[PDB]
RNA sequence: CCGGCCGGGAACUCAAAGGAGACUGCCAGUGAUAAACUGGAGGAAGGUGGGGAUGACGUCAAGUCAUCAUGGCCCUUACGACCAGGGCUACACACGUGCUACAAUGGCGCAUACAAAGAGAAGCGACCUCGCGAGAGCAAGCGGACCUCAUAAAGUGCGUCGUAGUCCGGAUUGGAGUCUGCAACUCGACUCCAUGAAGUCGGAAUCGCUAGUAAUCGUGGAUCAGAAUGCCACGGUGAAUAC
């Protein structure tokens, strides 16, 4: 994959899952930074991942934890 | 061709025995630049040629050589005409080196030597070739 | 599209270069960038003064820029204020201590960029090209010139399609490499685009 | 090439030698086996323009991002050009 | 003991810079070895000419850097004062290194 | 020659012939033959009882057989019911690791429709 | 005394020393079945030294690099009959006349633009 | 201290500058006693020696207004500008150009020999230690015929495999990682373990090559932080055939 030395998230999502775990999961969160690995405190909260175009929701479940956040908001729509 | 006629270039004769005949057989068997693994698969061939003939080296490839030369080759006509020298052994050694190739055997040298053999007594593949070029030329002779 | 620039293939040969600075690579591209920079300014500056070339050469951290002119008094000027105002601002662009000097072109009329020059000047003037062409090559065969063909191009006379109409007399034998060749173009910004006129001019035979 | 290109790159050379390479130190330095803290892998909310893999090296004179040549500075249109008419010192045809 | 190395883009300027550099050095002090060649590093560069498509029309250029090298072996006073500030050479690079 | 489950290889080098075992190649059969102090070029056929199952005892150390074929199958569907791009697009039968589709997907994709 | 051949083939250099004595052949201290006999065509060393025979006649010290196995080979053969200086100008005859002194100037052709290798063309398709 | 390693030698390879050399010059024959051709000697080379650069007047109103320059037209709170995410990587399909194969003239393991040409400072990065490996740590030397990239590989000598979809082939896929880079999800490269398709020589048709050529084997470079099976170069082995 990537990276001997820590994962990747974006500080300000950071900040955001914080916030977000502090004062509980009130509303899904906008999310640009798709280049951020999903933390175990991001469980249970709704982060809506920007794919271009829209930002999709992303519900966190346990097993979400060792990918990153684009992975669950496809790009490209095939028929 | 169109215009140039042309010389031709010496070829080295045989390390072991001296043949630009068989250097020329080599160079047949050679693919992909690789004189090496052909001399070897030619000396090995022959000789165990010339130990199951029991005669020598270069006469037994001589004689089973010898039964696979054609004597001559093939609107549209199938003219016969008559084959050079140089042009005789040539379809020889690329009659049967290629016959070789197709034989199912182990080794290369085995192929080969026992396509050689097959030619001794005249009746493996090369010969079958050789005789299918001679009804060609047989068959259409009407033609000179 | 298919001759080479006869300049290019001379250049070891009978042509020089118009840089003889050696560079490493930490340095060539800075060099080689501040070249175009005082030849531009060195060329737009003097538009009017009939420059034919300017060679550079840098001997350790200084710049030594030689003007090949055909005005050598309209450069220097009443004493030489203009010399020392271009070398000022030569020192500015290059970063490094200029020198400056004029070489005198005697015979304008057999250098091609001269040529080329003069021959633009009179099309966006709006003068009819075959006389700018027929006299360039007139005169210039007139004093030496073994060879010369001036060739322009590209809506002449204002028209809808574009022509060449190029002009020789003597010989200007383009694929000997001993020639001594002097080949240049300049452009004509017409009130109807661009007019190319490349002009060579043959001198000798080696 | 589209003015606003060359600009952005000179915007990116200046962010490239203000933060990078003093700041970049970060990089090379503190990610590292040290001890860690998450930290100095967060502190690259620098303008992600500072970093010196977002030069493009376009021409040197007419801006162009495809065909450079890093000896000369130029792509290989202006390098031809200056190469015939005899600024480019030392520079010739070959044949071999 | 003095290696001078000398390096450009010509030749005949290259060796006429070293022919005067070897007179001086040998006529003022002593002990110069002689203009040893070190080969000629080509750099070759292979442009597309054309300013679109046409891949196999391609221009090759090359740039020959020529070196020499003299190694003044006795360092007098009189060869390293008579040695700097005379060059009178324009695209030459000299390394004067001890 | 029953090792690891049903698998019965024999006549041939113990290195290879150990390769029929679903989860060992050429690394993991040396380091077999290795670790149960057995030559690398002996066959079946001329090996002991006592030495086969060493040959056992060896190789159920490793994930093999039933157990890997199972884990493999449990991390595809753990890919496919998470909905990742790895699921979707191990989902649809299309190549997973970022590869070609407009042309040359082809073992993954199945050789070609109309 | 000591007589020597400059003998080139293909980017190799075979300088070649010649002493009077007995027919043993020392290349880059090693013997002749050592450094390529185990390999193609040593023979062609040998072809000089059979215009007339070296049996025992001459030790040779020879220093061959640059090049592969045959092109140092072919080195050494021009090497040697370069060499044979050693006798006057009456062997350059037959020496002559077997195609030995020919320093052969075959050369690996440049790769040009737009073509693979020397020569070989990309494909060209429908028309 | 057996290594040009040292003192030393400047012969030799070589390096690079300057010269000599090949011109039908000599001989014989044929030919309008002409041009020339055929053959021979000498010579490293023999007849524009090999290769390259060099591409006439013009043709295709061929290509490029997106390298640049440019006439006219058009937008000028927008057809200009800044930003983040995405896309250019989509995939029922069809075509082009390549790479790797289908194997025994081979696969694998061990030992061992012979290159040329290049690149290198925000760079090439020894030695030594750690890691199975990609790599990591400390870090000399080198702006370079001095140091590094960097071990050439086919070859050869042994052993094994034994005509099997096999010890062929490596696609695909799972897992575990290293590096570069703010950042490898879309969408890198490489490594390790596992998986092990299709493919057994290719229908109609079609292409390249005339000699150091084709074929085959490696190496380097440009662009480039990282990304070549492409491109541009370099050498190793080295054919067949031309009535």
């Amino acid at each position: 994959r990537s990276l001997k030395k820590g994962p990747f998230i974006d500080l300000h999502l950071l900040k955001k899952v914080e916030k977000a775990v502090e004062s509980g999961d009130k509303k899904p969160l906008r999310t640009w930074s798709r280049r951020s690995t999903i933390f175990p405190n991001m469980i249970g909260l709704t982060i809506a991942v920007h794919n271009g175009r829209q930002h999709v929701p992303v519900f966190v479940t346990d097993e979400m934890v060792g990918h990153k956040l684009g992975e669950f908001a496809p790009t490209r729509t095939y028929r | 061709p169109r215009r140039r006629v042309i010389g031709q270039r010496k070829i080295l004769p045989d390390p072991k025995f001296g043949s630009e005949l068989l250097a020329k057989f080599v160079n047949i068997l050679m693919v992909d630049g690789k004189k090496s693994t052909a001399e070897s698969i030619v000396y090995s061939a022959l000789e165990t040629l010339a130990q199951r003939s029991g005669k020598s080296e270069l006469e037994a490839f001589e004689v089973a050589l010898e039964n696979v030369r054609p004597t001559v080759e093939v609107s549209t006509y199938q003219v016969p005409v008559e084959v050079r020298p140089v042009r005789r052994n040539a379809l020889a050694m690329r009659w049967i080196v290629e016959a070789a190739r197709k034989r199912g055997d182990k080794s290369m040298a085995l192929r080969l030597a026992n396509e050689l053999s097959d030619a001794a007594e005249n009746k493996g593949t090369a010969v079958k070739k050789r005789e299918d070029v001679h009804r060609m030329a047989e068959a259409n002779k009407a033609f000179a | 599209g298919q001759k080479v620039h006869p300049n290019g293939i001379r250049l070891g040969i009978v042509k020089p270069w118009n840089s003889t600075w050696f560079a490493n690579t930490k340095e060539f591209a800075d060099n080689l960038d501040s070249d175009f920079k005082v030849r531009q300014y060195l060329t737009k500056e003097l538009a009017k003064a009939s420059v034919s070339r300017i060679v550079i050469e840098r001997p350790a951290k200084s710049i030594r820029v030689t003007i090949h002119t055909a005005r050598p008094g309209i450069v220097i000027g009443k004493k030489g204020e203009d010399v020392e105002k271009l070398r000022k601002v030569v020192a500015d662009i290059a970063g490094v201590p200029a020198q400056i000097n004029i070489a005198e072109v005697r015979k304008p009329e057999l250098d091609a960029k001269l040529v080329a020059d003069s021959i633009t000047s009179q099309l966006e003037r709006r003068v009819m090209f075959r006389r700018a062409m027929k006299r360039a090559v007139q005169n210039a065969m007139r004093l030496g010139a073994k060879g010369i063909k001036v060739e322009v191009s590209g809506r002449l006379g204002g028209a809808e399609i574009a022509r060449t109409e190029w002009y020789r007399e003597g010989r200007v034998p383009l694929h000997t490499l001993r020639a001594d060749i002097d080949y240049n173009t300049s452009e004509a910004h017409t009130t109807y685009g661009v007019i190319g006129v490349k002009v060579w001019i043959f001198k000798g035979e080696i | 090439a589209k003015q606003s290109m060359k600009a952005r790159e000179v915007k990116r050379v200046a962010l490239a030698d203000k933060y990078f390479a003093k700041r970049a130190e970060l990089k090379a330095i503190i990610s590292d086996v040290n001890a860690r803290w998450n930290a100095v892998l967060k502190l690259q909310t620098l303008p992600r323009d500072s970093s010196p893999s977002r030069q493009r090296n376009r021409c040197r004179q007419t801006g162009r991002p495809h065909g450079f040549l890093r000896k000369f500075g130029l792509s290989r249109i202006k390098v031809r050009e200056a190469a015939m008419r005899g600024e480019i010192p030392g520079l010739k045809k070959a044949s071999w | 003991r003095i290696r001078i190395r000398l390096k450009a883009f010509d030749h005949r300027l290259i060796d006429q810079a070293t022919a005067e550099i070897v007179e001086t050095a040998k006529r003022t002090g002593a002990q110069v070895r002689g203009p040893i060649p070190l080969p000629t590093r080509k750099e070759r560069f292979t442009v597309l000419i054309s300013p679109h498509v046409n891949k196999d029309a391609r221009d090759q250029y090359e740039i020959r850097t020529h070196l020499r090298l003299v190694d003044i072996v006795e360092p007098t006073e009189k060869t390293v004062d008579a040695l700097m500030r005379l060059d009178l050479a324009a695209g030459v690079d000299v390394q004067i290194s001890l | 020659a029953r090792i690891a489950g049903i698998n019965i290889p024999d006549h041939k080098h113990a290195v290879i012939a150990l390769t029929s075992i679903y989860g060992v190649g050429k690394t993991r059969s040396k380091a077999i033959l290795a670790a149960a102090g057995i030559a690398e070029d002996v066959k079946i056929s001329e090996l002991s009882e006592g030495q086969i199952d060493t040959l056992r005892d060896e190789v159920a150390k490793f994930v093999v057989e039933g157990d890997l074929r199972r884990e493999i199958s449990m991390s595809i569907k753990r890919l496919m019911d998470l909905g990742c791009y790895r699921g979707l697009r191990h989902r649809r039968g299309l190549p997973v690791r970022g590869q070609r589709t407009k042309t040359n997907a082809r073992t993954r994709k199945g050789p070609r429709k109309p | 005394n000591q007589y020597y051949g400059t003998g080139r083939r293909k980017s190799s250099a075979a300088r070649v020393f010649i002493k009077p004595g007995n027919g043993k052949i020392v290349i880059n201290q090693r013997s002749l079945e050592q450094y390529f006999g185990r390999e193609t065509a040593r023979m062609v060393v040998r072809q000089p030294l059979e215009l007339v025979d070296m049996v025992e006649k001459l030790d040779l010290y020879i220093t061959v690099k640059g090049g592969g196995i045959s092109g140092q080979a072919g080195a050494i053969r021009h090497g040697i009959t370069r060499a044979l200086m050693e006798y006057d100008e009456s062997l350059r005859s037959e020496l002559r006349k077997a195609g030995f002194v020919t320093r052969d100037a075959r050369q690996v052709e440049r790769k040009k633009v737009g073509l693979r290798k020397a020569r070989r063309r990309p494909q060209f398709s429908k028309r």
